[PDB]
C-alpha cells in the first residue's frame, strides 16, 4: 500500500481519530512555521534588527 | 478517499493555526497595556508618619517595642524581622485581609482589626499578618516595590 | 503655486518585506534630542518605547535619569521637578502652542509623532525638505523669519534652518554630514509613527505562506464537492 | 407579508383564567426597551474616561434639559427591573412553568446575563462603592487556584481597577441587553410551540382565547401600574434604593465603614459572606443561582402546580422570607448577631429547595394514591 | 400552532353577551368584597407566619444588635 | 428544536448555475460580525471625550498587545465592506433582481443606515478632517428652509461641533450596526418567500439544490479571499484609501487646502459639488441615492436579466464608468478642467437610469415582437 | 419553502458520478483556457469602451489640469 | 496665563489648587466638597444641621 492508503485506515477513517490528528500536525506545525517565518525575515533583514544590534549594547 | 480528505485536514491545520493566533490578539487587548507594565514594579520611595501612597492603583504602607509582642501568641506566627528586610522601614500592600478595603495607620476600619505599626494583626477578624511585596533597595535613599 | 512630488526614494524598509535598519533609529535620535526637542513637543512617545529598538534599558533610563520632569503633589501642597524616567513621555519643550508661536516668527512648530503619515509622500518629503534649502530664485521677497523651500506649500516656511554639516557629532562616530543626519531622522520618525513596522511584517509574511497554501486546498475542496455537477449529464427521454 | 409571525401575538391562544401576574413577564419587555431608550439617550453624554466621568454625570444632572430625568428613570428603572424578575421566576415555581425544559433554562441565561450586567452599571460613575463595589464582587474570582490572580489581573487590566476597566465595562455594558433583547426572543420561540402553563397547572387547550383586545390591555393596565410605580422613585425618592455614598468621587485609599452592593445582590452576597472561607462561599453563590437549572429534576408531585399543593404553599412563601431576610442581612455589617443567621437562612436556602420541596410532593403524592 | 387542531370538544354550549348590554363593574362592592375575604381566609394561614417570624427576627435582630455596642459593667 | 429554521442555512432549495458574485452578498455577514467583532474590542479603549480621544486612539495603536491592527482590520475593513456593496447593487442592475420589490427597498435602507454610520465612524477620532469633514457634510441641511439651522444646531448640541457632538455620535455609532444586524435578518426573510434570482433571469425551480456542502464552502473561499484582500491592506498598505490629513489632531481655526471626505462617498459628494446652488444640488444627492427605489417602475424589458440584453449592457458599464469617474472628480479640487465634467457625469448619472436603460428594453421587446 | 411541491418535471433522466472516482481539476488548462477566451470575447467589446474612455479623461484631466497653473507668456 | 474677572460661565472660584494643600493648611486633614455632600451622608439635612449645631 502507498503511504496514503496507510494514512487513511489508520486516522482518516474514524472521526474521532481524524479531528485527534489535526490538533496534533497543528501543535507541531506552529512550531515550525514561526521558526521559518522568524528566520526567513530574519534573513532578509540581516544586519537590521534589534537581536543583530543586541549585542553591542 | 485519502488524498482527498488529505486536504480536508491540512486545510483544518492551518485553520487552527490562524486562529489560536489571532484569538490571543484580541485577548492580549483585553490584558494590561503597555503604560501600566511601566507603573507596574517601579515605584521609586524616598519617620513618625502614617505614609500610604497609591501603587498598582493600590495602597502602598509605609522596633523597639516591636519585637517585644509573642510570635507564638500571633493567629499567625510570623516575626517582625521576617516581614521586612531593613528594621525601621516596614512595607506591605494596604489590604485589609477579611474582604480588602484600606486600613488606618495609627487599623481595618470595616471589621475593626487591631495592628501593630509593623502591620502585624493583633485583633482580627483578618486571619494573616498583612500581605508584603517583594522589593528591593538600591539605596538607602531609594525603593524598588515590586 | 505649485506643488511638488518628492521622488520615490530608496530607503532600507521600502520594501514589502525590508524592515529598519534599528541602527539608523539609534543615531536618529540623538538628533531629536541635540536639536529638535528645543521646539518639537512630541507628545506621543516615551524612553520606554525605545527599549528593544534602539538602545537599551539602563542606557535610555539615563536619558530619563538627564532631564528633569514635572511630578507629584508634596505633602505640603505643591509641585515639584525629579528626574524623569521611562514611564514619563518626552520632555515637551513649550507648555501650549502659543509660546512657541511667541518663541517664533508667529508660528508653530507641528508635532513629529505622526507627521510622517500625515504628510504626503512623509519621509521622502521630510528628507527633501531639509535637503532643499536654496537661494531664491528671481522676483521672489520674502518677510522676516520666513525662507525658501519648494516642498513646502506656498514656498514659504517659518523654518530656521535646523541641519548644517556637522551641527553635532554621534556616538559610534559616522559622519556626521547633513545628509547621513536626514536619513537617521526619517529613519526614525517612521519608527514614530510606526511602532510596529517590525511586527507588521511578520504577520505581513506568515499570511501569505498560509493563505498562499490554503487557498488551493480550499479551491480543491471547493472542486471536490462541485465536481459532482461540474461532470454531469442529462437527457429527455419521453415515450 | 412577515406580520403573519404576529399571530404570536395578535391571534395567539391563550388562556382565560389569568391572574395579573403574567403582566409582569411582559413588562421586562418594556423595561428592557425603556432602560435602553433612557440609556442611549443618557450616553450621548457619558465619557468612558476617570477624570471626566463623575462630571460626565454631573453635566447630565445639572447643565441638560431635562437630563437629570434620564439618570434616575433609567436607575431606579433598572431596580423595578428586578421587582418583576422576583416575582416572575418565583411564580413558574409556585405554579410549575419550570417544567418547560426548554425555557426555564433560558430563564437563567437571562439572569446571569443582567447580574453581570447590572453590575457594570453601577461601576460608571466612580461612587466611590462603584470601585469597591468593582473591587469585592471582582476580587472574588482570585480564589479560584492558578488562574485566580491570572484572569482578575486579565479584567483589571492589570493590577487593579483603574481607568482601563473602566472603559472594558462601559462597552461590554452598552451591548449586552442587546443580546438580552435578542436571546428574550428566543425565550418566547420555545413557548410557542406548547403555549403558557395556567395556574392550575392543566392544559387549558379547551379554554384558549385570542390576545390582541384581552391581554393587550390587560398588559398596558400592567405597565400603566409600572410607570406610576417608577414615576414615584424618580420623582419623590430617587435616593432611597440607591446609596448614598454613589454622589462621592471615588478614591482608593479611603473606605467606607460598611459596604454594601447595591440592594438587590444582597440575597446572594450574604451567602458568601456567611461562609468565613472564601472559595466554599464562592461556589454556593453561583450554585445560589444555577440550582433554578436543578429544579425541573426536582419535580415529585404528579400534579404540576402549588395552588393545589397546600403543603408546598407553606414551605414556598417560607423561602420568600429567607430570601427577604438574606436582602436584608447582608445588607448590615458583619456582627455577632447577624452571622448566626446567615449561617442558618442561607443553609435554609439550600434546604428547602433540594430536601422539602421534593419531600412534600412524595408525600401529597401517596395522600392521594399514586 | 393554532385554533383548528387543538383538541375535542363535544357538547358543550357557550353563552355570551356584548360589553355595550352590560354594565362594566356589576356588584363591584356587593359581591367582590365577600370574595375578596373567602379569598382572602384561604391563603393568609400560609402566607404571612413566615414574614410574621420575619418581623421577629427583624426585632430581635437589631435589639440584640444594639445592646453589644453598649458597654458592660466593667 | 428552532435549529429547524436553518432549513434557510441548511437545507435550502437554491440554483446550480451560481457565480462567484454572490458570494459577495455573503460576505457583509462576515464584515458585519467581524466589523463589529473588532470595534468592540478596539472600543474597550476608546474615550468619548476631545481632549483625550485623540490619544486614546494613540492609547492602542501603541500600547495596546496588538492593539493597534484592531484600528486597521476595522478601518479597511469598513472599506471592503463598500467594496462587495457596489459590486452587490451593481449586480441586481445586471441581473435584474430590483424585481424583488419588498426587497431591493430593504436593500436601500441597510445603506442608507450605513452612509449614515460610516460618517459617524470617521470623526471619532479627530482626525482634522474628522472635524471639518463633519462641517462639510452636516452644515448642508441647513440649506433647507425654516428648519435647517434649528436641526443642525440641535444636532451640533449648539452652534457647532464639539465634545457633546462627538459623543452623540459614539453612542448613535456603536448601536446602529445591531439594527443592521436585525433589519439583515428581515432582507432574507422576504427572500425566503421566493429564493434567489439567477443570472438568466429564469425561475429555475426545476434545477434548485441544497446549500450546506455547496454554497457554504464557496462562501468560505469567497471569505478567504476577502480577509486575504484584507489583510494586505492592514499589513502592507493602511494608509492606502484613509487619508494622512486624520493623523493630525483638529483645530477650527486651520483647515487643509484641500478636502474630501473618505473615497467612498465621492461618486455622491461630486454631484452636490457640481452644482453651484447649494440647495438644489442637495436634493439631487438624496435622489442620487433613493433613485434606486425608483428603478423597479421602470423595468420595461419583458426579460429579467442583461445577460440577454446587450444594448443595455453597454450602457450598464457604462454606468460604472461614469461612478468610477465620480468617485475619482469629486476627490479633486475644484477647477474649470473638472467642474465642466461634473456639470456631464453628475447628469450621466441621472440621464442613463431614467431615459436610456429603459429605452432599452422598450426597444428590444420589439426587436423581438413583443 | 422546500423540495417537494416547487414544481413539475416529467420524463428527465439524471447521470452524476461521486467525486473519488474522479479528478477533481480535469482539463484545467486544456479545455478551460479557450473557455477563458470564449468567455473573453463575448464581453469585451460592450465592457471596456468606457473605462476606454475613462482612461482618456484621467488623460486629458491631468494634462488640461497641468498647464492651467504654467504661466502664461504675459 | 493671566487672571480676569469672573463671569458667569466660570464655576466658584476653587480654594485651594489640590486636596494635599488643604490637608496641609489644616491638620492633614482634607474639606470634602459640599456639591453633594447632602445626598451622600445617611440623613443630609438634619446631619448638617445637627452637626454644627452639637
Ligand atoms: C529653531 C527651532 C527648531 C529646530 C532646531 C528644529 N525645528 Fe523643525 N520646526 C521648527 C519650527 C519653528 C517649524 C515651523 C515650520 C512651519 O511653520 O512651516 C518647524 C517645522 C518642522 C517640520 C514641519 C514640516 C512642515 O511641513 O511644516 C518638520 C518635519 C521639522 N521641523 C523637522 C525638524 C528636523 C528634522 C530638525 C532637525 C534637523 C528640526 N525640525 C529642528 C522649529 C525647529
Ligand atoms: C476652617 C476651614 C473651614 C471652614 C471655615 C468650614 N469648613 Fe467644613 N470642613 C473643613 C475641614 C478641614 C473639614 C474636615 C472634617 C473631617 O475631616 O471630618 C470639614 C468638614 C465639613 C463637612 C463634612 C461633614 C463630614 O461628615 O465630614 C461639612 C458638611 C462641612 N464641613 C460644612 C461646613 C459648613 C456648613 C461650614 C460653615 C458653617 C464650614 N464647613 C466651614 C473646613 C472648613
Ligand atoms: C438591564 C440593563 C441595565 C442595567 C441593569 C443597568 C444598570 C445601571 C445602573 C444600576 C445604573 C445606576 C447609576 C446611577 O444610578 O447613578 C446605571 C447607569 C448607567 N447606565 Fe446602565 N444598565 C443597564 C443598561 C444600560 C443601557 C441599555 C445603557 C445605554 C443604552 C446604559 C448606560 C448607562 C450609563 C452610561 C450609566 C451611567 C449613568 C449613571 O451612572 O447614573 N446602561 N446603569
Ligand atoms: C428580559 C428578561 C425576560 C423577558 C423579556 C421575558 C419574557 C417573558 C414573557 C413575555 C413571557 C410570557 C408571559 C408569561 O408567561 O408570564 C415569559 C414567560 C416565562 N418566563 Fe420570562 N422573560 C424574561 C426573563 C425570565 C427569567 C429570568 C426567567 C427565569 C426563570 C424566565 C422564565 C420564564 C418562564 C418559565 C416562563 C413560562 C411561561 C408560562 O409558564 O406560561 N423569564 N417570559
Ligand atoms: C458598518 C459599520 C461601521 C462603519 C462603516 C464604521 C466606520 C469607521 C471608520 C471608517 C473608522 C476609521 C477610523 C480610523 O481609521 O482611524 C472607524 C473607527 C472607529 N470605529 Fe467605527 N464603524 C462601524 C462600526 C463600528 C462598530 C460596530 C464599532 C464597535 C463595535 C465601532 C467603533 C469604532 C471606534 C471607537 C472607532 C475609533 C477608532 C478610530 O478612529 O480609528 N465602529 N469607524
Ligand atoms: C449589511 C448589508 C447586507 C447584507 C447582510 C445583505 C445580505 C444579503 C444576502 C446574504 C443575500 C443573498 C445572497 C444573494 O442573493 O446574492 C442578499 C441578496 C440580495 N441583496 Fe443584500 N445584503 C446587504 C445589503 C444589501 C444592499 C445595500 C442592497 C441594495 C439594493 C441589497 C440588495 C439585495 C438584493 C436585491 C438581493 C436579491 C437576491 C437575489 O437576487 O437572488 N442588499 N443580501
Ligand atoms: C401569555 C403571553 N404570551 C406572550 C407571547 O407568547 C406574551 C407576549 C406578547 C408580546 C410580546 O412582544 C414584546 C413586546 C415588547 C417587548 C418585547 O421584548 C422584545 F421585543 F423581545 F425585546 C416583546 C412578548 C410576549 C404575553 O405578554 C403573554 Cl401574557
Ligand atoms: C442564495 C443564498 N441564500 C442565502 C440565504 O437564503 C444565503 C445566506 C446563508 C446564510 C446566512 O447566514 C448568515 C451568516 C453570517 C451572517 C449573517 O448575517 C447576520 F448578521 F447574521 F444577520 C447571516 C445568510 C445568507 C446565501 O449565502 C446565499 Cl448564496
Amino acid at each position: 500500500p502507498t503511504l496514503t492508503a496507510r494514512l487513511y485506515s489508520l486516522l482518516f477513517r474514524r472521526t474521532s481519530t481524524f479531528a485527534l490528528t489535526i490538533v496534533v500536525g497543528a501543535l507541531f506545525f506552529e512550531r515550525a512555521f514561526d521558526q521559518g517565518a522568524d528566520a526567513i525575515y530574519e534573513h532578509i533583514n540581516e544586519g537590521k534588527l534589534w537581536k543583530h544590534i543586541k549585542h553591542k549594547y | 478517499k485519502g488524498f482527498s480528505y488529505l486536504v480536508t485536514a491540512t486545510t483544518t491545520v492551518g485553520v487552527a493555526y490562524a486562529a489560536k493566533n489571532v484569538v490571543s490578539q484580541f485577548v492580549s487587548s483585553m490584558s494590561a497595556s503597555a503604560d501600566v507594565l511601566a507603573m507596574s514594579k517601579i515605584e521609586i520611595k524616598l519617620e513618625g508618619k502614617n505614609m500610604a501612597f497609591k501603587w498598582r492603583g493600590k495602597p502602598l504602607f509605609v522596633i523597639d517595642q516591636e519585637a517585644a509582642v509573642e510570635v507564638s501568641q500571633l493567629r499567625d506566627p510570623q516575626h517582625d524581622l521576617e516581614r521586612v528586610k531593613k528594621p525601621e522601614w516596614v512595607i506591605l500592600i494596604g489590604v485589609c485581609t477579611h474582604l480588602g478595603c484600606v486600613p488606618i495607620a495609627n487599623y481595618c476600619p470595616c471589621h475593626g482589626s487591631h495592628y501593630d505599626a509593623s502591620g502585624r494583626i493583633r485583633k482580627g477578624p483578618a486571619p494573616l499578618n498583612l500581605e508584603v511585596p517583594s522589593y528591593e533597595f538600591t539605596s538607602d535613599d531609594m525603593v524598588i516595590v515590586g | 503655486d505649485l506643488e511638488l512630488h518628492p521622488p520615490s526614494y530608496p530607503w532600507s524598509h521600502r520594501g514589502l518585506l525590508s524592515s529598519l535598519d534599528h541602527t539608523s533609529i539609534r543615531r536618529g535620535f540623538q538628533v531629536y534630542k541635540q536639536v529638535c526637542s528645543s521646539c518639537h513637543s512630541m507628545d506621543y512617545v516615551a524612553y520606554r518605547h525605545l527599549v528593544g529598538v534602539c538602545y537599551t534599558e539602563d542606557e535610555a533610563k539615563a536619558l530619563a535619569e538627564e532631564v528633569e520632569v514635572q511630578d507629584g503633589p508634596n505633602e505640603d501642597g505643591e509641585m515639584f521637578m525629579r528626574p524623569g524616567k521611562l514611564s514619563d513621555y518626552f520632555p515637551k519643550p513649550y507648555p501650549n502652542p502659543e509660546a512657541a508661536r511667541a518663541a517664533n516668527n508667529g508660528a508653530l512648530p507641528p508635532d513629529l509623532s505622526y507627521i510622517v503619515r500625515a504628510r504626503h509622500g512623509g519621509e521622502d518629503y521630510v528628507f527633501s525638505l531639509l535637503t532643499g534649502y536654496c537661494e531664491p530664485p528671481t522676483g521672489v521677497s520674502l518677510r522676516e523669519g520666513l525662507y525658501f523651500n519648494p516642498y513646502f506649500p506656498g514656498q514659504a516656511i517659518g523654518m530656521a534652518p535646523p541641519i548644517y554639516n556637522e551641527v553635532l557629532e554621534f556616538d559610534d562616530g559616522t559622519p556626521a554630514t547633513m545628509s547621513q543626519v536626514a536619513k537617521d531622522v526619517c529613519t526614525f520618525l517612521r519608527w514614530a509613527a510606526e511602532p510596529e513596522h517590525d511586527h507588521r511584517k511578520r504577520m505581513g509574511l506568515k499570511m501569505l505562506l498560509m493563505m498562499g497554501l490554503l487557498l488551493p486546498l480550499v479551491y480543491a475542496m471547493k472542486r471536490h464537492k462541485w465536481s459532482v455537477l461540474k461532470s454531469r449529464k442529462l437527457a429527455y427521454r419521453p415515450p | 407579508l412577515m406580520k403573519i409571525v404576529n399571530n404570536a401575538f395578535i391571534d395567539l391562544p391563550a388562556p382565560s383564567n389569568i391572574s395579573s401576574w403574567w403582566n409582569f413577564g411582559s413588562l421586562l419587555g418594556i423595561c428592557l426597551i425603556l432602560q435602553i431608550l433612557t440609556g442611549l439617550f443618557l450616553a450621548m453624554h457619558y465619557t468612558s474616561d476617570t477624570t471626566t466621568a463623575f462630571s460626565s454625570v454631573t453635566h447630565i444632572c445639572r447643565d441638560v434639559n431635562y437630563g437629570w430625568i434620564i439618570r434616575y428613570m433609567h436607575a431606579n428603572g433598572a431596580s423595578m427591573f428586578f421587582i418583576c424578575l422576583y416575582m416572575h421566576v418565583g411564580r413558574g415555581l409556585y405554579y410549575g412553568s419550570y417544567t418547560f425544559l426548554e425555557t426555564w433554562n433560558i430563564g437563567v441565561i437571562l439572569l446571569l446575563t443582567v447580574m453581570a450586567t447590572a453590575f457594570m452599571g453601577y461601576v460608571l460613575p466612580w461612587g466611590q462603592m462603584s470601585f469597591w463595589g468593582a473591587t469585592v464582587i471582582t476580587n472574588l474570582l482570585s480564589a479560584i487556584p492558578y488562574i485566580g490572580t491570572n484572569l482578575v489581573e486579565w479584567i483589571w487590566g492589570g493590577f487593579s481597577v483603574d481607568k482601563a476597566t473602566l472603559t472594558r465595562f462601559f462597552a461590554f455594558h452598552f451591548i449586552l441587553p442587546f443580546i438580552i433583547m435578542a436571546i428574550a426572543m428566543v425565550h418566547l420561540l420555545f413557548l410557542h410551540e406548547t403555549g403558557s402553563n395556567n395556574p392550575t397547572g392543566i392544559s387549558s387547550d379547551v379554554d384558549k382565547i385570542p390576545f390582541h383586545p384581552y391581554y393587550t390591555i390587560k398588559d398596558i393596565l400592567g405597565a400603566l401600574l409600572l410607570i406610576l410605580a417608577l414615576m414615584l422613585l424618580v420623582l419623590f425618592a430617587p435616593d432611597l434604593l440607591g446609596d448614598p455614598d454613589n454622589y462621592t468621587p471615588a478614591n482608593p485609599l479611603n473606605t467606607p465603614p460598611h459596604i454594601k452592593p447595591e440592594w438587590y445582590f444582597l440575597f446572594a452576597y450574604a451567602i458568601l459572606r456567611s461562609i468565613p472561607n472564601k472559595l466554599g462561599g464562592v461556589l454556593a453563590l453561583a450554585f445560589s443561582i444555577l440550582i433554578l437549572a436543578l429544579i425541573p429534576l426536582l419535580h415529585t408531585s404528579k400534579q404540576r402546580s402549588m395552588m393545589f399543593r397546600p403543603l408546598s404553599q407553606c414551605l414556598f412563601w417560607a423561602l420568600v422570607a429567607d430570601l427577604l431576610t438574606l436582602t436584608w442581612i447582608g445588607g448590615q455589617p458583619v456582627e455577632h448577631p447577624y452571622i448566626t443567621i446567615g449561617q442558618l437562612a442561607s443553609v435554609l436556602y439550600f434546604l428547602l429547595i433540594l430536601v422539602l420541596m421534593p419531600t412534600a410532593g412524595t408525600i401529597e403524592n401517596k395522600l392521594l394514591k399514586w | 400552532r393554532q385554533f383548528g387542531h387543538l383538541t375535542r370538544v363535544r357538547h358543550v354550549i357557550t353563552y355570551s353577551l356584548s360589553p355595550f348590554e352590560q354594565r362594566a363593574f356589576p356588584h363591584y362592592f356587593s359581591k367582590g368584597i365577600p370574595n375578596v375575604l373567602r379569598r382572602t381566609r384561604a391563603c393568609i394561614l400560609r402566607v404571612a407566619p413566615p414574614f410574621v417570624a420575619f418581623y421577629l427576627v427583624y426585632t430581635w435582630g437589631t435589639q440584640e444588635f444594639e445592646k453589644s455596642k453598649r458597654k458592660n459593667p466593667a
